[PDB]
């Protein structure tokens, strides 16, 4: 019975909980990454060695939080537990193909892993450019293991992206149009075209470095008439999209959240969350170069790179402005998980804004390869997609379970990581100013005062998730089950009780024409 | 004994809104107006002010007699 | 050729609670517990190769 | 959201011991192998 | 749209259907509050005496409390409210939530 | 009992076993081109193919044999393939993007020119012309078949659907001979990187097209196809017209614009 | 001669950030010159020029690589 | 030129796909593949939701082109109303 | 009175100030004094006693609008547990000082750091702002 | 068929709350402790 | 370089390094006005007791929403671009000097008239003399004439790496078989410091650009004297 | 275009059959006449060991490591020349 | 009936405040720290040459 249940899985609910049990493992391998390189910077001088070792930490740290910890707890974790829930559907459309996505992910994990494992690890930045990735300045099997890697987390999210489209555009109530979904319903299909369409490119690219790598090829090897560049192109074709496949689902479940503790039936402005969200899908397809803006690109290219990456803007600040508008009027409910979104609205903005300024291709100049860059990006991405996740983990948490949380420590928890994501961030935009670059074991003294200071908010950011376990550990170990939730009516998800059967919906939904 | 005087009792939300939305505007553009003064400004006439009689043979002829360059003794 | 589709339908709908990876006969056992074994294994080796690379040699 | 009373209430003491020991569970691994670096590195 | 009067009225006809029943007393309340505004007396006076002809005390003075509660900061439009409803407060026995002590943390 | 339309399938080991596969394939081409050894890649291709025989035959089992392929399941699976099909599209578009970069902007290293200096391409009236056409005729037999099979044509369908196998065979034969005829190499720089792997990626999903037409050849042979229900032939058509599109655009852009 | 050379002059034909070509097509065309030149019975000096601007603009190991697959015969450009 | 030997649908579809060909042939939605058309949502004339159950849930679009459902549990017994826009619900077992 | 976990598909009583009057009533079953309390109700509310209208109150509501909407004093322990667990941090960090990280280079002595600062200002560092713009060359001092 | 339920829609049981403490302390420490004892061991091979 | 605690740009030593100073500054405005426009909307939000529930008409607030960002947008774009262009315009520099990354330290080209060429690697910390900079001073400075347009073409011998000096603006990837342009002009006599900017293995943090400005007189001696 | 056929009255499968037959299979049997015409050995061209050509950054898996897969001895020579 | 809060939250703001400031004061000023500041109005330059 164990085995058949939690090893040949065909159930959306089940596989939600192996995704969401997988994350939360990878972010603890992520956050001991994170403190390693924190440890390496926090005082001046070298702690661990030279910038090989230090930049294999910097790698698999930056592979951990992207494809272990955000992809499948936001579109494995999150979208297998609610999405079929809230269209009120059995399941998804092949049970047992999402099988094969969750555990896919075990293996590529194991992957990364033996690449550290072996030689001297990947120490290429999570880009893995060539020719430092190819086969003369890394040789040996630790590059082709991460490429592996790469290969089976794409197939794991490529086969899981087809589940979630065909299951979102077929198995609705027939009454239900698409603009009768839920905003997190669009956020995960959404997520999921982009996911269809980039990460085969990536898996063209990264299949292309194998074969320098091995077969002898020449796609980036100007020996051959190949080009560094190329590779820097098929990468970026991909890593753009996904720094929106990054937060997309965040942003569905931040409209949820703010709606929900708003006590209001609904978010403002729904068709224009729907547009906002296709239309960053979409602008996030044209502007991937502006990744490349210091390899000499043609002037005018780079002026096209920077006004089409700006664009993105404006469909972004109407959701930015429709949540604040959410809360407007709102019988205000002051929840942990509403904290995590509005530190949410607020940050994600702040780091939006700093990646506006990095659009310019003539400021990037200065900005490229320094902290203002990992600046920028950890806005977005520890006090964005990491707000988000925590505030639908605390939201969803007695859903999954059938448990509440304690309420007090969940503040207790989102009170230190705000202190101390910020302590660590905010400095390093000081940092990049004056010109620190990215990937660096050591810097000149110049630099300590700053870093001495981000190191010190990386161990606050430690404590909130050493606290984080306890929390989740007190729950399970006092067992208050739910009794009464709020607002079903506009929350489906909730309306077959806490935690829901095995199987519901297996009478749908009635909802008629009208 | 007096009656109380019937108060406003519809768009009380609206109105608050309307009011400090205002404000906020006359704020953002009284920021505006100083950051120009004491950041943009300011940074202007530092350079400008710098390089209105600067002369960088006096300038290199300092950095040598201290000794910096590799080129120059 | 005849068409012994309808044959195929009655067994595969025989109500025996058999998963339908199982549901043809005692042939389906053989083939899961070779395919199963061989990965099951195959794994092992695998980490077993890990260990092997893991370490440098000579 | 309303819910029951514990049905195994975790007491202060209790919650200390649980704290405690998640929180060594991460420091003291960690803390090994920082502190015997040098012994890794000089060597 | 329509005028504040139109609006008023709507709902005083709404709660003055003398078969009125529960569902949509709580249905109409529930609504109401949803309102960027305080409602005006004659409107509670209508819901109060659904109230009455409803049999249910309780609910009459929960109005009441919804009243103060939509008023949020503005302390003066609640005894206002108040005032104007007395004749109706007395001639219907309703006690204001302040007498019944209801209004202790 | 459920009161709507969709498929809760039986809990299945082969996720886990295709899974697991992947990895032993994954880590045995690393110690193939590491450590000198093919053999947990030679177990990884092994438990591959059981996985995928045991799949499949299982979703055949519960559609011809227990009925659960409601219109509203096939429905999906449509969209299922059509989706797959897409990214297959996307990951061919990764090596056009290749080969235009590299043919469009020749490098020092090559003479400046395209083809390179010292490359002989393939003359593309020859062989090539004749693989352009084995593909274009087997798409308009395998449309023949499809006719037949909605018309109830038993005979014409297998006939049909022979013919279409028996030119992605030859297809793949020719493509075999001209591999090893070829004056240059995957080796020959940029050009041979491009020409190889992209020919050649189109060749593996020549002989995936092949191998699921034949699947549905053997399923045809028993029956398990009706006039109206036969989405695994459905499938296989679409996959194989796509093989050809892909030809074709690999014919213009890489044997002809390219030479 | 027309001359006081300090550096190679802007290009229109190259006026952009990647200047590869215009390294390539200056050696390629002093080196041409020089064979023409040295066949005909002329001077190479009149092709000083190109050789002045690709010894400007190129990085001595790629002339030196490219000097080598000269006297090798394995040189892919066309002079 | 045309022969037969291919089997119909008729002759041997099976298990809930030959189930769900029989009911439609019959007009029949016994697996909801259907939307239901409205009624006028009086409690005269309730929207009338079949089930094989003592409770349902129902999803109310209460107006044409709303995006936000409005979901509730409709039981066995006297109609319900719809929690935003009162249109009448009652539970038919079966 | 007692909610149970098999009821959550029946309506349910909440207590929030934007849904004034709840789907249930708090208390569904009456004793004898509470059905006579009820048919009271039914008769003018001038009769009823203060303590009789509390209590039918109370059968339809659990808590008051001020009960519902009562502050409390969370936000003390939260902050003061979050201030406990930064300070814990700083523990952490001394730990980290004592046990891990070594000297730091010698160019933070301080007589490296006043030679390396006057050879900033004899090159002029970040003169126009940053650096050597706040160093007074006339007087030999950092300007006031 | 499978349980049902709080506490057992869940491949890892919360009978005993110390036995939890403890299996959550081997899951959550074995992830933060990887990164370390793999830095450790590149170190000392060379 | 950089100076202890310094939270902005290093001080402009070219026209384009100010140029951007002032269009940081313009854009950063413009980033603090809308980061605390959103906060304080955020704590409007948060601190009424009134509410309003009910369905909210979007359309009208939607336009003010998306025209007034995309005018912004433009007001960034049109400096931002003009910039842009600036640092592309011809603009016939005297010398051109070359300068190869490699694994790990940089070597210098010039040779418009002689071939000189030379590497450049950092100082070890344990060999830096009194008061000389930990990380960032390398034994052979690349000598520069002041005030003059200068081309660098910039290339690599093995991996990527990238040719930065901040104070003028500067940073250009170092692709093997690529030759990358870009204009140096500094205004000032002195010595620029740069570090390597892209990834390139064990000894990335360790290979520092130093740039040393001064009369062209005593650039032309220098360079003899290193033929 | 409507290339230069007719009928379109019932596309089914006589139609795709008279294609298969009447278009399909003859074109490319003009086309195998074509190419086993055109087949026989073109001689090879002098070796020149061209740097971006018989590129070795790795041996080969298989082999002695300096084979290609589907190396031909009659055309394919090894960056040290054709094979004997 | 008094909560947590109402019996120790007094207690709990006030000894974690002051076991906050008092460990990252010493942390700050006594274990040997090097923070950099700027040598600006603090450093005597002295000759390096
Ligand atoms: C969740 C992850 C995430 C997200 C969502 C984003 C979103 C954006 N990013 Fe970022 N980014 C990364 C993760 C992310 N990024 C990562 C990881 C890198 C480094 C990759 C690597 O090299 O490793 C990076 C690097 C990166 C660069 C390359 C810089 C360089 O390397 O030199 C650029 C340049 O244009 C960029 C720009 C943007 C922009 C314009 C957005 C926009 O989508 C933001 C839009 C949001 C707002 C603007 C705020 C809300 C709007 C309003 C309140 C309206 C009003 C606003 C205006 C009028 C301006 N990012
Ligand atoms: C006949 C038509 C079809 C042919 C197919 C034959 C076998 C190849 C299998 C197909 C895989 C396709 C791409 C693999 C990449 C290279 C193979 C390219 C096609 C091919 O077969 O190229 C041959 C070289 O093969 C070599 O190196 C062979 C290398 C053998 C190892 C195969 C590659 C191993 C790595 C595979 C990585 C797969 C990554 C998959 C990513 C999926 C991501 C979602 C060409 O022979 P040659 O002697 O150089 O020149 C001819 C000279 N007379
Ligand atoms: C080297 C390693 C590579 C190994 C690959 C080897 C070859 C694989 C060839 C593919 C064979 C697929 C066989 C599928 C058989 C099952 C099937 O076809 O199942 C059908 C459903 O389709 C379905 O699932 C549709 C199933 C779609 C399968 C898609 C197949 C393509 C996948 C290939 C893998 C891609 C690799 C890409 C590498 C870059 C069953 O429904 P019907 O047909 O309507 O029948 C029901 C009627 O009888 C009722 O009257
Ligand atoms: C039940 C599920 C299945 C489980 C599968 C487990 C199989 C384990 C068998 C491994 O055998 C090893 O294979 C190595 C490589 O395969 C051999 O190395 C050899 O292999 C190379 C390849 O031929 C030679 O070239 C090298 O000299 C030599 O080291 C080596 O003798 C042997 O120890
Ligand atoms: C970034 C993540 C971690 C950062 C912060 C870690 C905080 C440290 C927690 C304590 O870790 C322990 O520290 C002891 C020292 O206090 C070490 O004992 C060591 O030192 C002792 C005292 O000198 C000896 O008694 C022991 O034998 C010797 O192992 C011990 O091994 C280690 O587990
Ligand atoms: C025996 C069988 C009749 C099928 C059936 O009615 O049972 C016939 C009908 C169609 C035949 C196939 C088709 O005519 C196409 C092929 C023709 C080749 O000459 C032989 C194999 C070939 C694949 C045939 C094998 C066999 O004779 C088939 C399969
Ligand atoms: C941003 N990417
Ligand atoms: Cu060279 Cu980094
Ligand atoms: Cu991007
Ligand atoms: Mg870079
Ligand atoms: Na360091
Ligand atoms: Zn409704």
């Amino acid at each position: 019975m164990f085995i058949n249940r939690w090893l040949f899985s065909t159930n959306h609910k089940d596989i939600g909980t192996l995704y969401l049990l997988f994350g939360a493992w990878a972010g603890m391998v992520g956050t001991a990454l994170s403190l390693l390189i924190r440890a390496e910077l926090g005082q001046p001088g070298t702690l661990l060695g030279d910038d090989q070792i230090y930049n294999v930490v910097v790698t698999a740290h930056a592979f951990v939080m992207i494809f272990f910890m955000v992809m499948p707890i936001m579109i494995g974790g999150f979208g297998n537990w609610l999405v079929p829930l809230m269209i009120g559907a059995p399941d998804m459309a092949f049970p047992r193909m999402n099988n094969m996505s969750f555990w896919l992910l075990p293996p590529s994990f194991l992957l990364l892993l033996a690449s550290s494992m072996v030689e001297a690890g990947a120490g290429t930045g999570w880009t893995v450019y060539p020719p430092l990735a190819g086969n003369l300045a890394h040789a040996g099997a630790s590059v082709d293991l991460t490429i592996f890697s790469l290969h089976l987390a794409g197939v794991s999210s490529i086969l899981g992206a087809i589940n979630f489209i065909t299951t979102i555009i077929n198995m609705k109530p027939p009454a239900m149009s698409q603009y009768q979904t839920p905003l997190f319903v669009w956020s995960v299909m959404i997520t999921a075209v982009l996911l269809l369409l980039s990460l085969p490119v990536l898996a063209a690219g990264i299949t292309m470095l194998l074969t320098d790598r091995n077969l002898n090829t020449t796609f980036f090897d100007p020996a051959g008439g190949g080009d560094p560049i190329l590779y820097q192109h098929l990468f970026w074709f991909f890593g753009h999209p996904e720094v929106y496949i990054l937060i997309l689902p965040g942003f569905g479940m931040i409209s949820h959240i703010v709606t929900y503790y708003s006590g209001k039936k609904e978010p403002f402005g729904y068709m224009g969350m729907v547009w906002a969200m296709m239309s960053i899908g979409f602008l996030g397809f044209i502007v991937w170069a502006h990744h490349m803006f210091t390899v000499g690109m043609d002037v005018d290219t780079r002026a096209y790179f920077t006004s089409a990456t700006m664009i993105i803007a404006i469909p972004t600040g109407v959701k930015v402005f429709s949540w604040l508008a959410t809360l407007h009027g709102g019988n205000i409910k002051w929840s942990p998980a509403m904290m995590w979104a509005l530190g949410f609205i607020f940050l994600f903005t702040v780091g939006g804004l700093t990646g506006i300024v990095l659009a310019n291709s003539s400021l990037d100049i200065v900005l490229h390869d320094t902290y203002y860059v990992v600046a920028h990006f950890h806005y977005v991405l520890s006090m964005g997609a990491v707000f988000a996740i925590m505030g639908g983990f605390v939201h969803w948490f007695p859903l999954f379970s059938g448990y509440t949380l304690n309420d007090t420590w969940a503040k207790i928890h989102f009170a230190i990581m705000f202190v101390g994501v910020n302590m660590t961030f905010f400095p390093q935009h000081f940092l990049g100013l004056s010109g620190m670059p990215r990937r660096y074991s050591d810097y000149p003294d110049a630099y300590t005062m700053w870093n001495t200071i981000s190191s010190m908010g990386s161990f606050i950011s430690l404590t909130a998730v050493m606290l984080m376990v306890f929390i989740i550990w007190e729950a399970f170990a006092s067992k208050r089950e739910v009794l009464t939730v709020d607002l079903t009516t506009t929350n489906l998800e909730w309306l077959n009780g806490c935690p829901p059967p095995y199987h519901t919906f297996e009478e749908p939904t009635y909802v008629n024409l009208k | 004994s007096t009656a109380l005087a019937k108060p406003q009792m519809r768009g009380l939300l609206a109105r608050r809104l309307r009011f400090h939305i205002v404000g906020a505007f006359m704020v953002s553009l009284g920021f505006a107006t100083f950051y120009k003064f004491a950041v943009a400004e300011k940074r202007k006439k530092a350079y400008a002010d710098f390089y209105r009689n600067y002369d960088s043979m006096k300038d290199f002829e300092e950095m040598r007699k201290a000794g910096i360059f590799q080129s120059a003794k | 050729f005849e068409n012994r589709v309808a044959e195929k339908q009655k067994l595969f709908q025989e109500d025996n609670g058999l998963p339908v990876h199982l549901k043809g006969g005692a042939t389906d056992n053989i083939l899961y517990r070779v395919t199963m074994t061989l990965c099951l294994g195959g794994t092992l080796y695998s980490l077993y190769c890990l260990g092997w690379a893991s370490f440098p040699h000579k | 959201i309303t819910a029951k009373p514990a049905k195994t209430p975790t007491s202060p003491k209790e919650q200390a011991i649980g704290l405690s020991v998640t929180f060594l569970s991460f420091l003291l691994p960690a803390g090994w192998v920082l502190y015997h670096l040098d012994n890794y590195k000089k060597s | 749209h329509e005028t504040d009067e139109e609006f008023d009225a709507r709902w005083v006809t709404y709660f003055n259907k003398p078969d009125i029943d529960a569902w949509e007393l709580r249905k109409g309340m529930n609504t109401l509050v949803g309102y960027d505004l305080v409602p005006e007396p004659k409107i509670i006076d209508a819901a109060l005496r659904a109230c009455r002809r409803l049999n249910d005390f309780a609910s009459a003075v929960r109005i009441l409390e919804v009243v103060k509660d939509k008023a949020g900061p503005h302390k003066e439009i609640y005894p206002y409210v108040i005032q104007e409803l007395r004749p109706t407060l007395n001639e219907l026995g309703i006690s204001t939530p302040e007498e019944l002590g209801l209004d202790k943390v | 009992h459920q009161t709507h339309a969709y498929h809760m399938v039986n809990p299945s080991p082969w996720p886990l076993t295709g899974a697991l596969s992947a990895l032993l394939m994954t880590s045995g081409l690393t110690m193939w081109f590491h450590f000198n050894s093919m053999t947990l890649l030679m177990i990884g291709l092994t438990t591959n193919m059981l996985t995928m025989y045991q799949w499949w035959r299982d979703v055949i089992r519960e559609s011809t044999f227990q009925g659960h392929h409601t219109p509203a399941v096939q429905k999906g699976l449509r969209y299922g393939m059509i989706l797959f099909i897409i990214s297959e599209v996307l990951f061919f578009t990764g090596f056009f993007w290749a080969f235009y970069h590299s043919s469009l902007a020749p490098t020092p290293e090559l003479g400046g020119c395209w083809p390179p200096t010292g490359i002989h391409p393939l003359n593309p009236l020859e062989v090539p012309l004749l693989n352009t056409s084995v593909l274009l005729a087997s798409g308009v037999s395998i449309t023949w078949a499809h006719h037949s099979l909605m018309e109830g044509d038993r005979k014409h369908m297998l006939q049909a659907l022979f013919i279409t196998i028996t030119l992605g065979v030859y297809f793949t034969l020719l493509q075999a001979s001209e591999y090893y005829e070829a004056p240059f190499t995957i080796s020959d720089g940029v050009y041979g990187s491009t020409f190889f792997v992209a020919t050649g990626f189109h060749g593996l999903h020549v002989i995936i097209g092949s191998t699921f037409l034949i699947v549905c050849f053997f399923r045809q042979l028993k029956f398990h196809f009706t006039s109206n229900h036969h989405f695994g032939f459905e499938a296989a058509a679409w996959y194989w017209h796509f093989v050809d599109v892909v030809w074709l655009f690999l014919y213009v852009s890489i044997y002809w614009w390219g030479s | 001669k027309i001359k006081n050379y300090q550096t190679a002059p802007f290009d229109s034909r190259f006026p952009n950030q990647n200047q590869t070509r215009n390294c390539w097509q200056n050696y390629l065309d002093f080196h041409r010159c020089e064979k023409a030149m040295t066949a005909k019975g002329g001077d190479v000096s009149v092709c000083e020029w190109y050789r002045r601007v690709y010894k400007s603009l190129c990085p001595i190991s790629w002339v030196s690589t490219w000097d080598d697959r000269r006297a090798e015969g394995t040189f892919p450009g066309k002079i | 030129a045309s022969g037969g030997g291919v089997p119909t649908d008729e002759e041997q579809a099976t298990g809930l796909e030959r189930e769900v060909m029989l009911a439609a042939r019959k007009g029949q939605d016994p697996y909801n593949i259907l939307a239901p058309k409205a009624t006028s949502g009086t409690k005269e004339d309730p929207n009338l939701v079949p089930s094989i159950t003592n409770k349902r849930i129902v999803g109310c679009i209460c107006e044409e082109d709303n995006s936000t459902v409005i979901w509730f549990w409709l039981h066995k017994g006297e109609a319900q109303r719809c929690p935003s826009c009162g249109t009448h619900y009652k539970l038919v077992p079966h | 009175s007692v909610v149970k976990s098999e009821d959550y598909a029946l309506p349910s009583y909440v207590d929030r100030r934007d849904y004034p009057l709840p789907d249930v009533a708090h208390v569904k079953n009456l004793s004898a004094s509470q059905k006579a309390l009820k048919e009271k109700e039914k008769a003018s509310w001038s009769s009823l006693s203060i303590d009789e209208k509390v209590e039918l109150y109370r059968l339809k509501f659990k808590e008051s609008f001020a009960e519902m909407n009562r502050s409390t004093n969370e936000w003390k322990t939260v902050v003061g547990a979050a201030m406990f667990f930064i300070g814990f941090t700083a523990l952490l960090l001394i730990w980290e000082k004592h046990y891990v990280y070594g000297p730091i280079p010698h160019t933070f002595e301080e007589e490296w750091v006043a030679k390396q600062t006057k050879r900033m200002l004899d090159m002029k560092v970040a003169p126009i702002q940053g650096f050597s713009a706040k160093w007074d060359y006339d007087k030999n001092e950092w300007k006031k | 068929h499978y349980e049902e339920g709080p506490g057992k829609n869940i491949p890892f049981s919360v009978e005993n709350k110390w036995r939890l403490l403890a299996m959550m302390t081997l899951f959550f420490g074995s992830g933060f402790a990887a990164p370390f004892f793999i830095v450790r061991h590149q170190l000392l091979k060379k | 370089m950089a100076y202890p605690m310094q939270l902005g740009f290093q001080d402009a030593t070219s026209p384009i390094m100010e140029e951007l100073l002032h269009f940081h500054d313009h854009t950063l405005m413009i980033v603090f006005l809308i980061s605390s426009l959103v906060l304080y909307i955020i704590s409007l939000m948060l601190t009424t007791k009134l509410t309003h529930t009910s369905t909210m008409d979007a359309q009208e607030v939607e336009t003010i929403w998306t025209i007034l960002p995309a005018i912004i947008l433009i007001l960034i774009a049109l400096p931002s671009l003009r910039i842009l262009y600036m640092m592309d315009e011809i603009n016939n520099p005297s010398l051109t000097v070359k300068t190869m990354g490699h694994q790990w330290y940089w070597s210098y080209e010039y040779t418009d008239y002689e071939d000189l060429s030379f590497d450049s690697y950092m100082i070890p910390t344990s060999e830096l003399k009194p008061g000389e900079l930990r990380l960032l001073e390398v034994d052979n400075r690349v000598v520069l004439p002041m005030e003059m347009t200068i081309r660098m073409l910039v290339s690599s011998e093995d991996v990527l790496h990238s040719w930065a000096v901040p104070s003028l603006g500067l940073k250009t990837d170092a692709i093997p078989g690529r030759l990358n342009q870009t204009t140096l002009m500094s205004s000032r006599p002195g010595l620029y410091y740069g570090q390597c900017s892209e990834i390139c293995g064990s000894n990335h943090s360790f290979m520092p650009i130093v740039l040393e400005l001064v009369p062209l007189k005593y650039f032309e001696k220098w360079s003899a004297s290193m033929l | 275009a409507s290339a230069a056929k007719g009928d379109h009255g019932g596309t089914g499968a006589r139609t795709w059959r008279f294609l298969t037959f009447g278009l399909a299979l003859p074109s490319v049997a003009l086309c195998t006449l074509n190419s086993w015409l055109h087949s026989g050995h073109r001689e090879r061209p002098a070796f020149i060991p061209y740097h971006h050509l018989r590129i070795r950054t790795k041996p080969f898996s298989w082999g002695d490591g300096n084979h290609t897969f589907f190396h031909n001895p009659r055309v394919n020579p090894l960056p040290t020349g054709y094979e004997k | 009936a008094p909560d947590f809060h109402d019996k120790y939250g007094n207690a709990v703001l006030a000894s974690g405040a002051t076991f906050c400031v008092a460990v990252w004061v010493y942390m700050a000023t006594q274990i040997g720290i090097e923070w950099n500041p700027s040598p600006v109005g603090r450093v005597t330059p002295k000759e390096w040459r």
